[PDB]
């Protein structure tokens, strides 16, 4: 593992996950400027992580309380470990919130995607399936 | 997997149930405000019309049937979009041209309170009538 | 602190000690039935200096003549090799000096070389002298340690000598 | 090469975007293969042919560039295949408009 | 391994699906109400425009012939003329003689009495509410005042004053509080009203 990524507010990989956490959707290219998309199934969104930038990796999707990420990796010696420091991301392994469900999405309530995509019929644009059924797409 | 399946069904259809009549209410009311439609229209592969619009209308029925955002927002209480935005601020409007990537506003792609939009109006009526023919498929199957 | 990796290749005739020596130094550990290795093993060991990790990624040869010529594949890239020798075996020695030689002629020019001479421990039935040895090493810019697997005498030594030697 | 794939299947290329990083999405379009989980997705190379099922077993395909002009996409199906069993898996045949599905009978075809 | 948002999806869409209940919805803002968004009560500072006025009349015109429709409460001394912005009420007490509730109409006509005429026949209608609303007892007291005649709006209580529904001039305490306190007494009454309407 010569890069290990985590959600996590302490830098080591203590257990935070939800199950969702660990079921997402992923999408990356081996060529064409080096993109990385990143469902999050804990915050049911889409980040985003640049290999050309991991410092400036602005993510595609929004959140509804606080979005802004300081992705900064540190090392402890072992793994490169990147502190993705999304400003209030509001989760942790127990229901500390009252409801905290598909209310709480960027304009388009779903579950959990299944599978992303990227297509480019004219300009880039991306596909987001659900595993409700249920499709929305991204320009 | 039984259960679950039951479980699931019965909650959809039950909450549906409960609020597709007071949608139904909400467009079958009239009492609130006059000449309502309750899912009737003549614009079906049909981009222009005056049947009522400059006509039957006189000035008010023509700023009140603008006023179709807030039926969007009172379908918003079980939050969800919809395929033309669907925010209401009373008895005006214009139309916005695209949105993936602009930096500021679109809303001169077709004024709709003024008439000297025309030109532009003659296009941007058909994302209204876009959004009125998915919601009446929807209703129909 | 920073970690810094390199192959590591141990070449040298059958039964001179190549996978007990790597046994000691990776697990601290010695079998006197040690099993005679068929083509290559990996194995992988940690030393520190200077803030620096240094971590071995070993590849143990069989020293059998028959698997000769699989060793170019093991070596091509290696920043590091041992070429281990038995004390009590003069023509291991001799076996050792033209496994240096195909090193100078065939691995990368930048190859720092240990030469062991193990099963040191059997000093009383020695055959290769130590200052021969330490000639021919000199003379070749070799690292030279007399090792014994057994009692774990210059194991961890001759690895860390290597480690020092290693740009870093 | 091309036994198979010039016997009754037609033929096309494949179209990589350029970088992506760049672009903010917002949310364009909105739409469903059935209420039934989506058994898989593919994405045909050709005019971004859209393929899609329910868990059923009954395909869900749309055309990307019909959406593009008419707009209309999102309300109906362009393209449905009755298999008769639910689809274990989907793949597109690599520079083919065909497309390959298996089946939890072990049918595949 | 499935029904986890499942359970969100039915709980969260069942539980929000039942929030519908009233109408317009109304805000406090500054010192006036803004009902869907749309200022009613200019400022002494500042003259808010009047077709934002207006349209704010027409609509809270809209609101009162709902709210009157489901209670069951009928205005018996008025005939009520929607026309958006520029909305009418014939108040049968002055035999539809002055209905215009819109409010610019020249220079001199600062002084016009139109719209008076309009507020004291509103305001003798809110009277008329308030008593048939009284009729039931319902979740209610009558907390609310109102110097009809001269055009006023009043609250009970700790301020006890009454702030008048003709600027005669600019708009000032009178008129502005006036509109803030009767808007106070229609959100009461929109919360009267929608319980009625409900049971
Ligand atoms: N006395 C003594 N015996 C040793 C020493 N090192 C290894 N031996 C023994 O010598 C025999 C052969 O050792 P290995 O480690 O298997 O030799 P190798 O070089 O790996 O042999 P191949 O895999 O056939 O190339 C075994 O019995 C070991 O226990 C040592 O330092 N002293
Ligand atoms: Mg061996």
């Amino acid at each position: 593992r010569r890069f290990t990524l985590w959600a996590s507010s302490a830098p080591p990989l203590s257990e935070l996950q939800p199950s969702p956490h660990s079921v997402h959707g992923i999408y990356c290219s081996p060529a064409d400027g080096n993109p990385i998309l990143l469902t999050a199934g804990s915050d049911m969104k889409i980040r985003f992580w640049d290999l050309a930038y991991p410092e400036r990796s602005y993510v595609v999707a929004g959140s509804t309380s606080s979005p802004s990420v300081s992705y900064y990796r540190k090392i402890i010696e072992g793994t490169e470990v990147v502190q993705e420091i999304q400003n209030k991301q509001k989760v942790g392994p127990s229901d500390d919130t009252p409801r905290r469900g598909p209310e709480s999405l960027p304009v388009g309530h779903h579950d959990i995607i299944t599978d992303v995509a990227t297509f480019q019929t004219t300009q880039g644009f991306i596909v987001t399936a659900s595993r409700d059924g249920i499709v929305k797409v991204w320009k | 997997t039984a259960k679950r399946e039951l479980f699931l069904k019965t909650n959809a259809q039950l909450t549906i149930r409960c609020r597709q009549l007071l949608s139904e209410l909400s467009y079958i009311y009239p009492i609130d405000l006059n000449e309502h439609k309750d899912y009737f229209v003549c614009g079906v592969k049909l981009p222009n019309s005056e049947d009522f619009q400059a006509k039957d209308d006189g000035s008010i029925a023509v700023a009140l049937g603008y006023t179709a955002h807030l039926v969007s927002m009172i379908s918003f209480f079980l939050q969800v979009p919809l395929r033309y935005p669907i925010i209401h601020k009373g008895s005006r409007s214009t139309i916005k041209d695209n949105i993936n990537d602009k930096l500021t506003e679109k809303e001169r792609e077709f004024p709709l309170y003024p008439k000297g939009g025309e030109k532009l109006q003659f296009d941007y009526g058909v994302y209204l009538l876009n959004k009125n023919i998915a919601q009446l498929r929807y209703q129909h199957g | 602190n920073k970690i810094s990796q390199f192959k590591l290749v141990l070449l040298g005739e059958s039964a001179v000690g190549k996978s007990s020596l790597v046994l000691r130094f990776v697990k601290g550990q010695f079998h006197e039935f040690q099993e005679s290795t068929i083509g290559a093993a990996f194995l992988t060991q940690t030393v520190s200096l200077d803030d620096t990790t240094v971590k071995f990624e070993i590849w143990d040869t069989a020293g059998l003549e028959r698997y000769h010529s699989l060793a170019p594949m093991y070596y091509r890239g290696a920043q590091a090799a041992i070429v281990v020798y038995d004390i009590t075996n003069e023509e291991s020695f001799a076996r050792a000096k033209n496994w240096v030689k195909e090193l100078q002629r065939q691995a990368s020019p930048n190859i720092v070389i240990a030469l062991s001479g193990n099963k040191a421990d059997l000093a009383n039935k020695r055959a290769v002298d130590f200052q021969e040895a330490q000639s021919y090493a000199d003379d070749n810019s070799l690292l030279f340690m007399e090792t014994s697997a057994k009692t774990s005498m210059n194991v961890n030594e001759i690895f860390m000598a290597i480690a020092k030697k290693l740009p870093k | 090469r091309i036994a198979k794939q010039m016997m009754e299947n037609a033929e096309w290329e494949s179209k990589p975007p350029p970088p992506g990083w760049r672009p903010k999405g917002l949310l364009v379009a909105h739409l469903h293969e059935h209420k039934s989980a989506v058994n898989r997705i593919r994405v045909s190379d050709e005019h971004s042919l859209f393929a899609t099922c329910s868990n059923d077993g009954t395909v869900k395909i749309w055309n990307s560039q019909k959406m593009e002009g008419k707009t209309t996409t999102t309300r109906s199906i362009l393209t449905y295949s009755r298999i008769g069993g639910r689809v274990k898996t989907l793949t597109f045949c690599q520079g083919s408009h065909y497309l390959a599905i298996a089946s939890d009978n072990g049918a595949v075809q | 391994e499935n029904q986890m948002r499942y359970a969100q999806t039915q709980l969260d869409k069942l539980k929000k699906t039942n929030v519908f209940n009233a109408t317009f919805h109304i805000w406090h803002s500054g010192q006036f109400g803004t009902i869907n968004n749309f200022r009613l009560g200019r400022l002494p500072s500042v003259p808010v425009e009047w077709n934002e006025i207006n349209a704010a009349w027409g609509q809270t015109v809209l609101l009162l012939h709902a709210l009157a429709n489901k209670m069951g409460l009928k205005f018996q001394r008025y005939r009520l003329v929607p026309y958006g912005n520029h909305s009418y009420l014939e108040s049968l007490t002055d035999k539809s003689k002055e209905l215009p509730l819109y409010c610019s109409g020249g220079l001199r006509f600062f002084w016009d009495n139109k719209f008076d005429h309009a507020m004291v026949a509103f305001l003798d209608c809110v009277q008329q509410f308030k008593e048939e609303v009284e009729k039931g007892e319902t979740r209610f007291c009558l907390p609310y005042r109102m110097d009809v005649e001269k055009g006023k709006i009043e609250d009970t209580g700790g301020s006890g004053g009454s702030y008048s529904i003709k600027t005669q001039f600019n708009s000032e305490e009178q008129w502005t509080k006036a509109l803030k306190f009767m808007l106070t007494n229609l959100k009461w009454g929109l919360a009267w009203v929608s319980s009625q309407f409900y049971n």
